[PDB]
């Protein structure tokens, strides 16, 4: 009837346009159960220590712990050189370099070759 | 020069002679006394440097570093008390005379004449530090750490050992003013080349350069905040200082041996300030902003040009000051909070407003806001690279941007948004972290003030 | 000065107010008019945009399409 | 106590700056420079007493 | 005033018109500078003959510090230390003295750009052409010669600039 | 973290995170002070192709009135002394050769 | 606008070219043509530091305006006859300006048109 | 200076006017207490228009969820009164 | 000496004094905005001296009063261009600047 | 530079005339006038462009200066969907806003007639692209287009607040601020317009359907 | 924001949600009060005709092109109240609210002023410090043996009990702290 509207990554779709929660069946419901009492847990696990008159100091998070970890240190153990892995490293790491240093001797070896030849206007010059 | 050398022997024994609970009272004051007496060298010549004797001189190079080193050794000592107060009196009077040995090895390596005499003790240097983070260190890592900060700078000063005995069997002096006047061309053969690389290899890798300083991060999360201090601030500038000396002998070779260092320096500044983007560590985050520096500094040795040199000087000044700043500004947070990530306190600003004023004039600094010296030395960089190639400047704006957004988001996670709620043990800020902020932060709007003090030789 | 607040009626106007209004108005409107009676060619144009087509060629120095 | 403010606050800033330009800035040359005033036709110079002709009898269109 | 030679740093003989008042209305400027005068011009002046008045009484003089010249760089040996670092001393000092001579005329055009007004594309010639001699004298002695610069390194490039020089000329005879 | 609910009771309001809940991998990138993932009215690649054509259209637009200018039908300014040679640089040792304007 | 209309869509090689202007000697139409005169010499327009834009032909009124502008400097609306005939000198040269152009198209398109027909004469 | 301080008077007194301006209910019939299905008879679409009244009314917005509770005229200015911390 | 430097140098340096009081026994008290409000005002009065002196005569300046720093040839100093556009422009400002303070004094009043 | 500008205040203007929120309105607004300061700069006229600060500055402060009084009366309400009939309520804020609406539309002889009304005339009388003259032309118009959005929604019809009215503009400090910005957008461009030496060289012969053009597109 | 969240919405409740939803963007089209009267007694009417639907799969499938027709047809800038979360004033005053637990730092100083205020602060904490442990006592007993299922907390029941978890409830901070 209407346009419709197709999500991206960068523009999600919204939960009102999801045919997934329009069609439900028990076990969704089950697990809607799961989902809120894991939620419920965390909740009043967090609530006890946090209205506790005699504690002072952080509250460790296990979750923020875990998350940290594995953004530093759990990174290298879980490596393994693959195809995919070996071209991108040597992608992203070598071919900027290599541009960079072609573009550049490019420039320095045109602006030398000017020099040489005496004309590059190179009046007032002074400072380098 | 021996009357900066022996107050800091004399330093040593009153340190070991003092009441258990003087140690830190003597040790500050008296290192403030030998700051002002070291404030003397600054007055430098223009032509030829200050040669006090066969053994040590005083060059307009050197006298910024040396007063930076013996002004930032009290600042280490009132960083370091507070943690440092459940330690027995023996194990304290070792920390200090840690810091005391590592102050004389660098007092003695910024002013010596000769390249062999520089070589040992920018060697001896890494006893103390290395003492120092494996054993005052709070995490496991920091075992790791003291490996990874050891061989790294061995496999690259080994080298340069042998290739230094060498040239003093080739020219048959070793001394830095007859060097320079001696100067010969180097030749284009593979054995010059090795050469090359042998008398760089070490300097670059204390930069660190980009892709050899992986010992970095390590180094300087697991230290304790004094061995951070002494390590972003002085002990990264002894690469510098020492490509800047050794640099006269190795023309017309870095006219060309230069490309693959300078390829890496602006690629790997801009990646290491992408990569401050994304730190789930605060102190992991000032760690690379000193690599991003570094490589700028890298760039500037290694164009060869007056202006370039110029802003190098300024800018490791004004990096040393900044860091060591930023590392006990985030120390403080540590302290009081007992964890490291950015994320976990937030809100800073509302609990504490004058240390949120230190921040934002850290982080204003380190985003190089004029007339900050910090902005003087890139923008000298800047223009030397210019003249150097037009196509530079887009690097080097590039970074300029990436910069200035890690650094406002670091002020803008710790210090702005809503303070955690959980979080309830946050004390008013004490008078000694507020004295250490202002230490930091005075002297670099003075120099500020000043700047041909701290614009080296080429000025 | 004290106004109270009034719940679904017009607010409570002081005359002063009216006054400065009216007056502020009627100074930009009277200074509109005497400009425009004073300065009507800044609007107007002040010379007369002449035609081209009308200048003969004798002034613009054509021949007559023979030489 | 009325007017201090137009003391303390105009009268001595632009004591110490009048004194600072006028026996500072302007002890060395090209400090304080100012550009050439304007000369017309039938003006007189104040110290060489010169005065300039006038403009070349207009053609008066009238 | 005489704190500055007026050679080294000339001026034109500043022709100002006189007031030709047209307008019966009184001139707020006059006033304002009446003002000025009589308010803040005259307890400045009274302080500053207090001020000269003191320097008087205490009368003491520093002096230019003269130095000799010494041989150059080409008169010295090849491994003789105590020449070289006199001839070296002396060369960094001589430029230092040519950095100023060109600040000197830098100086001076800017001040000509500002003095002029809107002739100063014309009435600034001077000033730009003795600034692009000084510039090229300069570019020719010193440019170049990088960090590390040395007495050496300025010899080894005037003569290569001599040999081209010489073998342009060479060249150019047997045309 | 734009598109969690604002109306719960989040532990970390400012976050939109719980204790103890997993984190996510790119949470520094999600914080909601960056990168927004929300939806929007108009779908991506229609914006896209709106802006793009709008861009496109404009630069093409540009370049044609930059070739087919505008103008007031007078002849060149004229100006006397030889174009005012000894005004724009001098060079007064040259004797440039002269423009001449005649009247009409 | 219609000279542009004219220019772009109609027959442009009859149409004059304002960067290529005039095409035609000053002296071809005309028998004989007056020099045009300037009444302010170039030292005095130095003096007045007018511009390097404003000393056109019309730059003696405007060195007038500008005295009697600096003498009656408190009343600043007393120069209005100054005023007046600055305007009327340039609007003069802009009416000299539009005389020119117009000369321009009027030769272009005669010349063109006369080719032309000389041409045909010459092909029967 | 700004808004004067609300006071729970004010505010019931504020939401008894809404209330009896609607056309579905009968002001003497009307209540602090009366229940909006239960004694006025009222659906869940008149529920949400009321709620809307008391947003337009006070100037800020209740979400849903606590919407949805809200069922006699008491309650309504039970959370505003938490809402503006209103206590007097 | 030519009022026209000591005032429009006087013009900036005023605007500062608050600036240094920021510490004192003002700052702390309810009386610094209009404190800050009748020093921008004078500022405004003050600078309309020079903007007079230009109508008048046409008088431009530049004033390089501080030499900061000088490398080998480039010379860095504290200088002030006094022309047109600046002894124009900051008299305006300063007008808006004073009339938005005031306004500042009702619109943040429970800051 | 000249095409920047043409493109700059014809797409700000456009997105103005849409907005609902004041300052919104009022931001474009300023964007778009520097895209005409930046046309202005393209066609080589600076000191038109300097004066077209001086003269903007005016009035632009004093229209923001309302915007935020109206702000403070209606309880910190930005939109003025929510904005009723504030002609009556707000006598003197509706004066100073329809006055400084008029200037930045350059009505003849207010403040920004001197600099808007020359800047037109002279980006018609100018061997320059025919694309950014019509965009300024376009925006020029869209200019008072969003200056009638701002006057119809916020002053005239009728009420459209919460029933607590608190609309009270009788304070001295912003009657007296907005009294001398209204006197500056009143005076100051003929003031000034009439101190400053020529530094242009003046358009005197135009034809009279293009002198007219500014004033056509602002009522059509 | 005050009551806990269910695992799920019921179909009466996202059909409420939708009604006020496009409600609220109907009178961002409608600027004016009485066309916005108009068109929403449309939409009123619009929304109960479908009201006796015994069908649930027709009744789910009329609002799933109930809400494509609300997405195609939204204000792209609804009205939004200032406070709300994406009104000009959401969180302007969050920079003010200072927790209450800062006042236990305060010099002895500054709490010589205000000594009735710290003597009330006493009290309260008293309280909470006796209240604790019954509070703790009381969630143990009333928790199923397989943790809570929801976030809702129980209320008071003995004689002289508080709510349990209510300290930080009770002591928010302010609306306008500042
Ligand atoms: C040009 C201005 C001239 C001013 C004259 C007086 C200057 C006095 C300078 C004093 C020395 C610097 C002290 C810095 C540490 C702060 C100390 C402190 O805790 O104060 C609390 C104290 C009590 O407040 P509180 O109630 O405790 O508040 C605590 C809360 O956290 C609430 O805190 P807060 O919100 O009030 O935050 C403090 C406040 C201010 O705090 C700061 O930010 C201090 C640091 C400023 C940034 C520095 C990095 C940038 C590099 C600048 C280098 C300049 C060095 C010059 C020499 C300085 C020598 C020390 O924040 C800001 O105002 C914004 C900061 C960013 C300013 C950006 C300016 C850009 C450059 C401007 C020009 C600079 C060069 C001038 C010359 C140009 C050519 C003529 O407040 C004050 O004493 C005033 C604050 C200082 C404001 C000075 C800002 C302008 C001065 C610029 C440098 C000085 C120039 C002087 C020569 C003239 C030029
Ligand atoms: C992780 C980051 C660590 C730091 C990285 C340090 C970078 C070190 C790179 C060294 C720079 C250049 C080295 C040698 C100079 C020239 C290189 C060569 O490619 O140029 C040509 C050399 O030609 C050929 O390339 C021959 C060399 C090929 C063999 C070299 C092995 C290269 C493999 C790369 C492996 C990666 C090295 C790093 C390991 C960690 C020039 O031709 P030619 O004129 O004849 O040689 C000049 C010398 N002459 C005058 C005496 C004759
Ligand atoms: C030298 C060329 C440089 C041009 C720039 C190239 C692209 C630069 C991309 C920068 C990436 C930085 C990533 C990390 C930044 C921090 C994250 C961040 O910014 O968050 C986005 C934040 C949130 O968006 P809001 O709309 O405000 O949301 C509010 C409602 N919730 O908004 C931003 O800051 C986005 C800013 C990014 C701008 C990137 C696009 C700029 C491109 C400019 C090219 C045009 C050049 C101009 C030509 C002029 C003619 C000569
Ligand atoms: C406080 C009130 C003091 C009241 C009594 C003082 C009255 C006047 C006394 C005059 C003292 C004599 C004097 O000032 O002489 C000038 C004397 C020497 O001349 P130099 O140019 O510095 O020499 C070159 C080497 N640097 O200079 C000075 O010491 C005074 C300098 C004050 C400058 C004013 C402040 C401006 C600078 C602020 C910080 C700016 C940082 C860098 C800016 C970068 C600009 C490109
Ligand atoms: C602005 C542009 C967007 C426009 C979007 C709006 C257009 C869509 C309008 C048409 C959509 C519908 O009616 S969809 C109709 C959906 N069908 C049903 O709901 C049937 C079962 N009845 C119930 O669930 C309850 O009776 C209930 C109705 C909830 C009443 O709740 P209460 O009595 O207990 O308060």
């Amino acid at each position: 009837s209407f346009p419709k509207y197709k999500p991206s990554r960068l523009a999600t779709l919204p939960a009102t346009l999801d045919p997934a929660e329009y069609d439900i069946s028990p076990e969704t419901r089950k697990a809607q159960a799961e989902r809120l009492a894991i939620r419920s847990r965390l909740k009043r696990e967090y609530l006890l220590q946090y209205n506790d008159p005699n504690r002072l100091g952080v509250i460790e998070d296990p979750a923020l712990i875990r998350w940290t970890y594995a953004r530093s240190a759990n990174i290298y153990p879980n490596f393994r050189p693959t195809p995919k892995t070996s071209l991108l490293g040597a992608l992203f790491g070598i071919g900027p370099l290599f541009f960079w240093y072609y573009v550049f001797k490019t420039d320095r070896d045109k602006k030398e070759k000017l020099i040489q030849e005496g004309k590059l206007d190179q009046t007032f010059n002074i400072s380098y | 020069m021996l009357k900066i050398i022996i107050p800091t022997t004399m330093l040593l024994p009153m340190t070991w002679m003092s009441k258990h609970n003087m140690i830190w009272i003597n040790a500050t004051v008296h290192s403030l006394l030998i700051s002002l007496i070291s404030l003397s060298l600054l007055n430098q010549l223009g032509e030829n440097s200050l040669n006090f004797s066969l053994t040590f001189f005083s060059d307009s190079l050197s006298a910024p570093l040396l007063v930076l080193t013996t002004w930032l050794l009290p600042l280490m000592l009132m960083a370091s008390q507070s943690h440092l107060s459940k330690e027995t009196t023996t194990r304290k009077k070792l920390y200090i005379t840690m810091l005391i040995l590592l102050q004389l090895f660098l007092i003695m390596t910024f002013t010596a004449t000769e390249l062999i005499l520089f070589y040992i003790l920018f060697e001896a240097t890494l006893v103390p530090t290395l003492i120092i983070i494996t054993r005052w260190g709070n995490q496991t890592e920091r075992l790791n750490a003291g490996l990874y900060f050891l061989f790294y700078t061995l496999a690259g000063s080994l080298p340069l050992l042998v290739a230094l005995v060498y040239i003093q069997n080739t020219t048959g002096s070793l001394n830095f003013l007859i060097i320079h006047y001696w100067s010969h061309p180097l030749s284009n053969s593979w054995s010059n080349i090795f050469m090359w690389l042998a008398c760089i290899m070490a300097f670059m890798v204390k930069m660190p350069l980009y892709g050899l300083h992986l010992w970095l991060p390590k180094a300087h999360v697991e230290a304790p905040i004094a061995g951070s201090m002494v390590l972003a601030a002085v002990l990264l500038k002894l690469g510098g200082y020492g490509m800047m000396r050794i640099t006269t002998i190795l023309n017309p070779l870095t006219n060309y041996m230069a490309y693959p260092f300078l390829m890496l320096s602006m690629w790997g500044m801009i990646m290491t300030s992408s990569i401050c983007l994304r730190q789930t560590d605060l102190k992991s985050l000032i760690a690379y902003s000193s690599v991003s520096h570094m490589a700028l500094v890298i760039v500037a040795i290694m164009i060869q040009t007056p202006w370039s040199f110029m802003g190098a000087t300024a800018l490791m000044i004004a990096h040393g000051l900044t860091s060591s700043m930023l590392f006990c500004l985030a120390n403080t947070n540590y302290e009081r909070v007992h964890s490291r990530t950015m994320i976990l306190a937030r809100g800073l600003q509302t609990l504490l407003p004058l240390m949120a004023t230190w921040w934002l004039v850290a982080s204003l600094t380190n985003l190089a806001l004029p007339p900050s010296i910090n902005l003087i030395g890139e923008l000298f960089i800047i223009t030397a690279s210019f003249s150097w190639s037009n196509i530079t400047i887009i690097l080097m704006g590039m970074n300029m941007m990436i910069t200035a957004l890690y650094s406002l988001y670091m002020l803008i996670t710790t210090q702005r948004g809503k303070y955690t709620h959980h979080i309830n043990n946050i004390k008013p800020s004490f008078t000694r972290e507020n004295a250490l902020m202002a230490l930091h932060i005075l002297p670099l709007l003075l120099l500020t003030l000043n700047p041909k003090m701290i614009l080296g030789p080429l000025y | 000065v004290h106004i109270e607040p009034r719940y679904r009626q017009f607010p409570q106007l002081t005359r002063s107010q009216l006054i400065q209004a009216e007056f502020f108005s009627a100074t930009m409107w009277f200074w509109i008019l005497w400009r425009f009676w004073h300065d009507s060619d800044a609007v107007l144009g002040h010379f007369p945009y002449p035609d081209p087509s009308q200048w003969t060629d004798e002034e613009l120095g054509i021949l007559p399409d023979d030489e | 106590r009325h007017s201090i403010f137009a003391v303390t606050h105009v009268l001595i800033p632009v004591w110490i700056i009048h004194y600072y330009l006028k026996y500072h800035v302007t002890a060395k040359p090209y400090t304080v420079v100012e550009r050439k005033p304007r000369i017309f036709p039938g003006d007189t110079i104040l110290e060489t007493g010169e005065v300039i002709p006038l403009m070349k009898e207009f053609p008066d269109q009238h | 005033p005489d704190s500055w030679d007026k050679d080294v740093y000339p001026e034109p003989p500043r022709r100002t018109p006189a007031p030709a008042p047209q307008t019966s209305l009184p001139n707020p400027v006059t006033y304002l500078t009446k003002i000025f005068d009589l308010l803040v011009d005259r307890p400045v002046t009274l302080a500053r003959e207090f001020i000269e008045q003191q320097h008087a009484k205490n009368r003491y003089y520093y002096y230019h510090r003269e130095f000799r010249r010494v041989p150059d760089i080409t008169e010295c040996e090849e491994k003789d230390i105590l020449c070289m670092f006199e001839a070296e001393m002396q060369w960094r000092r001589d430029y230092k003295v040519d950095q100023e001579i060109v600040n000197i005329i830098q100086e001076r055009l800017k001040a000509c750009q500002q003095r002029e007004g809107e002739s100063y594309r014309q009435n600034c010639a001077k000033e730009l052409e003795q600034f692009t001699q000084v510039s090229k004298a300069f570019q020719d002695r010193y440019s170049d010669l990088g960090a590390h610069y040395s007495a050496r390194k300025c010899l080894a490039k005037q003569k290569q600039r001599m040999l081209a020089e010489r073998k342009a000329a060479k060249e150019a005879a047997a045309a | 973290q734009q598109e969690r609910d604002p109306w719960y009771d989040w532990d970390h309001p400012d976050l939109r995170l719980n204790w103890g809940e997993p984190i996510h991998w790119d949470l520094d990138m999600y914080i909601r002070n960056r990168v927004d993932t929300s939806p929007t009215p108009v779908s991506w690649n229609t914006m896209c192709k709106h802006l793009f054509g709008f861009v496109a259209f404009m630069l093409f637009m540009f370049w044609v009135g930059e070739i087919y200018p505008s103008y007031q039908p007078v002849g060149p300014k004229q100006y006397p002394y030889n174009d005012l040679y000894l005004e724009r640089g001098g060079d007064p040792t040259k004797e440039p050769e002269p423009v001449v304007h005649y009247e009409i | 606008g219609a000279h542009l209309a004219r220019r772009y869509l109609g027959d442009a090689s009859k149409e004059p070219d304002p960067l290529r202007m005039p095409t035609f000697p000053p002296d071809y139409g005309f028998p004989e043509r007056k020099e045009r005169e300037m009444v302010a010499t170039q030292q005095e327009m130095n003096d007045a530091q007018l511009m390097l834009q404003q000393r056109d032909y019309c730059a003696h009124y405007l060195i007038q305006l500008l005295k009697c502008k600096r003498d009656s400097f408190p009343n600043f609306l007393a120069c209005k006859h100054e005023q007046h005939d600055w305007d009327y000198c340039e609007h003069l040269d802009y009416v000299k300006r539009m005389k020119e152009f117009e000369r321009e198209r009027r030769l272009l398109q005669r010349k063109k048109r006369r080719e032309q027909r000389e041409a045909e004469m010459a092909r029967g | 200076s700004d808004a004067p301080p609300l006071t729970l008077e004010a505010i019931k007194d504020r939401v008894l006017y809404v209330l009896k301006l609607y056309d579905k209910i009968d002001p003497e019939k009307l209540s602090v207490n009366s229940h909006f299905m239960k004694d006025l008879g009222l659906d869940s679409l008149d529920q949400v228009e009321i709620i809307m009244a008391m947003e337009d009314e006070f100037g800020f917005e209740i979400p849903d969820i606590d919407a949805e509770k809200l069922m006699c005229p008491q309650e309504i200015v039970d959370y505003i009164a938490d809402k503006k911390d209103v206590y007097e | 000496m030519n009022p026209f430097a000591s005032l429009t140098l006087t013009t900036l340096t005023i605007l500062t004094i608050p600036i240094m009081m920021s510490n004192s026994n003002i700052y702390k008290t309810n009386l610094y905005p209009n404190y800050v409000k009748t020093t921008v005002s004078y500022a405004f009065t003050l600078s309309l001296v020079p903007l007079l002196m230009f109508m008048h005569t046409g008088q431009e300046m530049i004033i390089s009063n501080w030499h900061w720093m000088t490398l080998q040839t480039v010379e860095l100093s504290l200088s002030f261009k006094m022309d047109y556009f600046s002894v124009m422009f900051i008299p305006v400002a300063l007008f808006v600047t004073w009339s938005i303070m005031e306004f500042s004094m009702w619109y943040m009043h429970s800051d | 530079t000249l095409c920047l500008g043409a493109i700059t205040t014809l797409f700000t203007a456009l997105c103005a005339i849409t907005q609902n929120d004041i300052k919104k309105i009022v931001a474009f607004s300023t964007s778009s006038q520097l895209g005409l300061m930046m046309v202005t700069i393209g066609i080589n006229q600076p000191h038109l462009a300097f004066l077209h600060i001086c003269m903007h500055a005016f009035f632009k402060a004093m229209l923001f200066m309302c915007s935020g009084s109206i702000i403070h009366s209606l309880n910190d309400e930005q939109d003025i969907r929510k904005m009723g009939g504030l002609y009556k309520a707000m006598p003197f804020t509706t004066t100073a806003l329809i006055i400084g609406s008029l200037a930045l539309t350059g009505m003849p002889y207010l403040t920004g007639f001197y600099s808007k009304d020359l800047i037109i005339e002279a980006v018609n009388m100018s061997y320059t692209n025919a694309w950014a003259l019509l965009m300024t032309l376009i925006a020029t118009s869209l200019t008072a287009a969003y200056s009638t959005r701002i006057i119809f929604f916020a002053f005239l019809g009728k009420p459209r607040f919460p029933p607590l009215v608190l609309i009270n503009e009788n304070n001295p400090l912003l009657i007296n601020s907005i009294k001398r910005l209204l006197i500056g957008s009143i005076f100051a461009g003929f003031i000034i317009s009439n101190n400053i030496p020529p530094m242009t060289v003046p358009n005197t012969t135009m034809p009279l359907y293009m002198k007219m053009t500014a004033l056509i597109v602002t009522i059509m | 924001a005050f009551s806990a969240p269910a695992a799920y919405l019921t179909h009466q409740q996202k059909v409420l949600r939708l009604y006020k939803r496009a409600l609220r963007h109907l009178e961002s089209w409608c600027v004016h009060r009485d066309k916005y009267r108009y068109f929403a007694c449309l939409m009123r009417a619009r929304f109960d005709e479908h009201k006796n639907e015994k069908d649930m799969v027709k009744a789910t499938q009329l609002l799933r092109q109930a809400e494509e027709e609300f997405w195609y047809g939204q204000h792209p800038q609804p009205y939004i109240f200032p406070e709300s979360p994406g009104g000009t004033s959401y969180e302007r005053y969050e920079c003010y609210k200072v927790p209450e637990w800062c006042l236990d730092d305060w010099h002895p100083s500054e709490k010589a002023m205000y000594p009735d205020y710290f003597a009330k602060r006493e009290q309260w904490k008293r309280l909470r410090r006796e209240s604790w442990e019954r509070e703790v006592k009381q969630l143990q007993e009333e928790t199923p043996p397989g943790g809570p299922r929801t976030e809702a907390l129980p209320p008071a029941r003995k004689e002289g009990d508080l709510p349990p978890l209510w300290w930080h409830i009770v002591t928010r901070p302010r609306e306008r702290p500042m």
